[PDB]
C-alpha cells in the first residue's frame, strides 16, 4: 500500500520514493532499502514491522510485483515441491487416469502446506520430499 | 592476501661502501630493510623473488653528505589486508574487549561487541576463555575471522575483524 | 474563561505574570498546535534556507 511499506517509511511519496522495498520469504514484510540494509548489515535480527519476531537473514531478497502473500506464498510452494516431485511417474507411459490422481495428490500437499493444518501433516510432507530427493539421487 | 608485485626502493650509502663489491652491498641492505618490515602503501613485505637477477640502474649523487642513492625495481611477495576479508586465525591475547586473533604477521582484533550474544567471556579459566554454546574459544584455538576494517598507517597496519555472521567462529 | 477556550476560542499574548497580562482579543481557527514537540522546532530553525533561485532548482532535483 501507498500508506505502509515500512514501519519507519511508510510515507516516502513525497520524499521522492526512489527506494525499492524487499520483502523477506520468513516475514513477508514490506521494508525499504536505507533501513533493510542497516537490518542485517547490523547482524541478522527481526524486523519490528508491527512488532514482528521472526529473523530476517542476510540477502536472499525479492521482487515483488505484488499478487497477495496468499498466492506467493502458494507459487513459491507450488514450484518448490513441483521440482522435489519432478516427473517421477508422469509420462513414463502415456496414462491418464494414474497421472491425474499423482497430481491430485502433489496438489493436495501444496494445499495442507499452504494452509498449515496443524504443524503434523506437513512434516509428513517434509518426510515424502527427502524420500523423494533420496529416489532422485539413486 | 599474499601477492606479488615489483617494488622500488631508494636505498642510501656511505661513502665508505664504494668498493668494487658494493653491487652486493646493496643487495645486503635491499634484503635488511624490504624483508620482515611493513609498508602501508603495499601491506606487510614478507619476501623478495628473483635475487640474482635485480636491477641496479644508475647511482646519483645527492649533493651534502656525499652519500649514494639508488633506485632499485625488484619482484617481492607481500602480504595485505583487506576490509571484509574472511581469514583464518589463532588467538594469542585475550581481552574483556575481545580475543585478539593472530593471521600471519597482523594481530587482528574483534570487538565483543562484534560477537554473537550467545559467545560469553570468561577470565575463570586459566588462560581466560570465550564460552559460548557449543564452542570455547581459547588462545590456541583455531577461530575463521571476517576482515570488516584495515587501517594503512606507515609501518604499521592493525585490522579490526568479527564472528557474527554465519559460517564463522571457531574452526 | 481565556484560558478555557481552547485552540483558539480566545487569543491573548502572555507577557509578564506580574502586571495583569496586557490581553489581545483576535480570532482564527486552530492556534494551539502545542503537541509540536520542541525538538521539532529547534530542527526548523536550524535550517538556513538557499536564497534567490537556489531553492527551486535544489527542490526541482529533488523532485518536488
Ligand atoms: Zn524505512
Ligand atoms: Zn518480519
Amino acid at each position: 500500500e501507498n500508506k505502509d511499506m515500512c514501519p519507519i517509511c511508510k510515507t516516502d511519496r513525497y520524499l521522492s520514493p526512489d527506494v525499492k522495498f524487499l520483502v523477506n520469504p520468513e516475514c513477508y514484510h514490506r521494508i525499504c532499502e536505507s533501513c533493510v540494509d542497516r537490518i542485517f548489515s547490523l547482524g541478522p535480527a527481526q524486523c519490528p514491522y508491527k512488532g514482528c519476531d521472526k529473523i530476517l537473514r542476510k540477502n536472499k531478497f525479492k521482487t515483488q510485483i505484488f499478487d497477495d502473500v496468499e498466492v506467493e506464498k502458494e507459487v513459491d510452494i507450488r514450484k518448490r515441491v513441483f521440482n522435489v516431485f519432478n516427473k517421477t511417474i508422469d509420462d513414463f507411459n502415456g496414462d491418464l487416469v494414474e497421472y491425474n490422481k499423482y497430481l491430485e495428490e502433489v496438489e493436495d500437499i501444496i494445499y495442507k502446506l499452504d494452509h498449515g493444518i496443524d504443524v503434523a501433516k506437513t512434516e509428513e510432507k517434509l518426510r515424502t520430499y527427502e524420500e523423494l530427493n533420496k529416489q532422485l539421487i539413486m | 592476501m599474499f601477492f606479488i608485485k615489483d617494488l622500488s626502493l631508494n636505498i642510501t650509502l656511505h661513502p665508505s661502501f664504494f668498493g668494487p663489491r658494493m653491487k652486493q652491498y646493496l643487495k645486503t641492505k635491499l634484503l635488511e630493510e624490504v624483508e620482515g618490515s611493513c609498508t602501508g602503501k603495499f601491506g606487510y613485505i614478507l619476501c623478495v623473488l628473483d635475487y640474482d637477477n635485480i636491477d641496479i640502474q644508475r647511482g646519483r649523487i645527492l649533493p651534502t653528505d656525499g652519500s649514494a642513492e639508488f633506485n632499485v625495481k625488484y619482484r617481492a611477495v607481500v602480504f595485505k589486508p583487506f576490509k571484509g576479508e574472511v581469514v583464518d586465525g589463532t588467538v594469542v591475547s585475550c581481552s574483556q574487549h575481545g580475543f585478539e586473533v593472530q593471521v600471519g604477521p597482523m594481530k587482528v582484533f574483534v570487538t565483543k561487541h562484534l560477537m554473537p550474544q550467545d559467545l560469553t567471556f570468561n577470565a575463570g579459566s586459566n588462560p581466560p576463555s570465550y564460552q559460548s554454546s557449543e564452542d570455547v574459544i581459547t588462545i590456541k584455538s583455531r577461530i575463521r575471522v571476517k576482515i570488516e576494517g584495515c587501517i594503512s598507517q606507515v609501518s604499521s597496519i592493525h585490522a579490526i575483524g568479527s564472528i557474527k555472521e554465519d559460517y564463522l567462529g571457531a574452526i | 474563561t481565556i484560558n478555557q477556550l481552547e485552540e483558539d476560542s480566545k487569543i491573548l499574548v502572555l507577557r509578564t505574570k506580574k502586571d495583569k497580562t496586557p490581553r489581545y482579543v483576535w480570532y482564527n481557527s486552530g492556534g494551539n498546535l502545542k503537541c509540536i514537540d520542541e525538538e521539532f522546532v529547534k530542527m526548523w530553525e536550524n535550517v538556513q534556507l538557499p536564497q534567490f533561485a537556489e531553492l527551486p532548482r535544489k527542490l526541482q532535483d529533488l523532485g518536488l
